């Protein structure tokens, strides 16, 4: 099977969004990538025994949406809500970013995956239990990732694709 | 009244039209014509008319079926009529029936006549956030977002006879700007100019000029700034650029994490930049993006936009050129 999937990586600035999307595609960590640069990425990979076409938007910017983002946010089939496990503020903003997606698409069942990045850092501030509790209440998976070591990077993204498939089943 | 002065003109009351962004502004005679946009809940297709003389806002009189409510569309002038092209159409509140457009509408200022130009033959890809302008009796459209990727093609359409005209795609040569959207376009001398704009991975503060006569793009080597000249304005998107007396005036937009409100002036002949100094008694407009601009006589008019947080604006500002 050949199916396309529009994914949107959301989250506060500097949580890992860029370096995390770059890792899935080029299998290499990038220390410094322009914090306000927003463009799409594409990858053809097999998920659940089907060749998937991934259209991923690494998001940035704080003002009104560029026409490309405006449409990615309305057409996006699934969303990665990313926060840094060493930054409380990125975890607090997740509840806002969720309400954003819910109001944009006018639905309560929107495919989402909660991602706690930077788990390689020994300076953890957001307990794993907290985000696990939050994700269970939202009814979405929670995957801790490290773009530096690539741990869970493939899982978190592929899990979002699985959640899009599950929502399309109902 | 003073030279280089920001005057705060009476904003458009919600009694006439909702505060909006992503709209179009058009100058004709001594009036500003505002069309389309987003009020925060839904897309709009009303037509507003601001008379510069009495500073009177007004819901303009129309007859025919207007274009579908939309934003990120273009609007240009040709004689006694306005021309709207493209945009984003659907229902925001329910997030349904959303699509980009490539239709072409005419608005005769004399009669208020809305008339769709149903063009046959091959059409440009339906797009939004593109740039558009008029030159040599033809409507020029450039770049934009089509729903799949950012664009960099260019098309023309004759604006003389609806029955005989059809779309042609321009064979561009030269250093074409990278795929862009949410940028302003301005024509000066015999050249079309494009400054910055959301080009994703390749976003910079480069100034491109397009020579109409030989279809040639050129990146302005404004790196001469290192030899005394002031640096060009910081890279941005959703800003407005107007031309007046061989000078490009760039205002507004969202620049990374900021919403600067410096008024930048590009001396097109000297190929230098400058930050214009407003008067001591100027009512400075707050930083904004997705506003639209026009020029009447020797003044620039700024209407609308999003002004920090997500507060949409109906404010009208007038900068008096020399
Ligand atoms: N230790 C660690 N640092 C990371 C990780 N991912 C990103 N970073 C760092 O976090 C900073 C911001 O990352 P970036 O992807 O550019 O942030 P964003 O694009 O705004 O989400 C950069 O300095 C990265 O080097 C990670 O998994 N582990
Ligand atoms: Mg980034």
């Amino acid at each position: 099977g050949m199916t396309e999937y529009k994914l949107v990586v959301v989250g506060a600035g500097g949580v890992g969004k860029s370096a995390l999307t770059i890792q899935l595609i080029q299998n290499h960590f990038v220390d410094e990538y322009d914090p306000a640069i927003e463009d799409s990425y594409r990858k053809q990979v097999v998920i659940d025994g089907e060749t998937c076409l991934l259209d991923i938007l690494d998001t940035a910017g704080q003002a009104e949406y560029s026409a490309m983002r405006d449409q990615y946010m309305r057409t996006g089939e699934g969303f990665l809500c990313v926060f840094a496990i060493n930054n409380t503020k990125s975890f607090e903003d997740i509840h806002h970013y969720r309400e954003q997606i819910k109001r944009v698409k006018d639905s309560e069942d929107v495919p989402m995956v909660l991602v706690g990045n930077k788990c390689d850092l020994p300076s953890r501030t957001v307990d794993t239990k907290q985000a696990q509790d939050l994700a269970r209440s939202y009814g979405i998976p929670f995957i801790e990732t490290s773009a530096k070591t690539r741990q869970g990077v493939d899982d978190a993204f592929y899990t979002l694709v699985r959640e899009i498939r599950k929502h399309k089943e109902k | 009244g003073t030279v280089h002065r920001w005057r705060r003109l009476p904003p458009c009351d919600e009694f006439v039209g909702a505060r909006r962004s992503k709209h179009t502004v058009v100058a004709y005679k001594d009036a500003i014509y505002v069309f389309g946009g987003d009020n925060g809940k839904t897309m709009l297709n009303d037509l507003l008319r601001f008379d510069v003389k009495d500073c009177s806002w007004c819901r303009a009189f129309t007859t025919g079926t207007p274009p579908a409510p939309r934003y990120h569309h273009s609007a240009v002038v040709y004689g006694s009529s306005m021309f709207v092209f493209g945009g984003y159409t659907g229902d925001i509140y329910s997030n349904s029936n959303l699509k980009n457009k490539n239709d072409l509408f005419e608005y005769k200022f004399a009669t208020g006549q809305w008339t769709e130009w149903k063009i046959e033959g091959r059409l440009p890809v339906a797009r939004s956030a593109h740039g558009a302008t008029v030159y040599s009796d033809k409507l020029w459209i450039f770049a934009g977002y089509d729903g799949n990727a950012r664009l960099n093609d260019m098309w023309t359409i004759g604006l003389q006879d609806r029955e005989l005209t059809c779309w042609e795609e321009v064979a561009q040569s030269g250093e074409i700007p990278p795929s862009c959207c949410n940028f302003p376009v301005a024509v000066c001398r015999d050249k079309m100019f494009v400054f910055s704009g959301q080009s994703g991975a390749k976003i910079t503060n480069n100034l491109f000029q397009f020579e109409f006569k030989d279809k040639t793009w050129t990146r302005i080597p404004t790196e001469h700034l290192l030899r005394g000249s002031p640096p060009p304005p910081q890279r941005r998107y959703g800003h407005t650029m107007v031309a007046f007396d061989r000078h490009l005036y760039v205002f507004g937009g969202a620049a990374d994490n900021t919403l600067p409100n410096e008024l930048h002036c590009y001396d097109v002949d000297f190929q230098t930049w400058e930050v214009v100094q407003p008067s001591s008694d100027s009512e400075l407009p707050s930083g904004r993006l997705f506003h639209a601009a026009a020029v009447i006589s020797d003044a620039m008019y700024i209407f609308g936009g999003t002004v920090d947080n997500n507060i949409r604006s109906g404010e009208m500002y007038r900068f008096q050129f020399s």
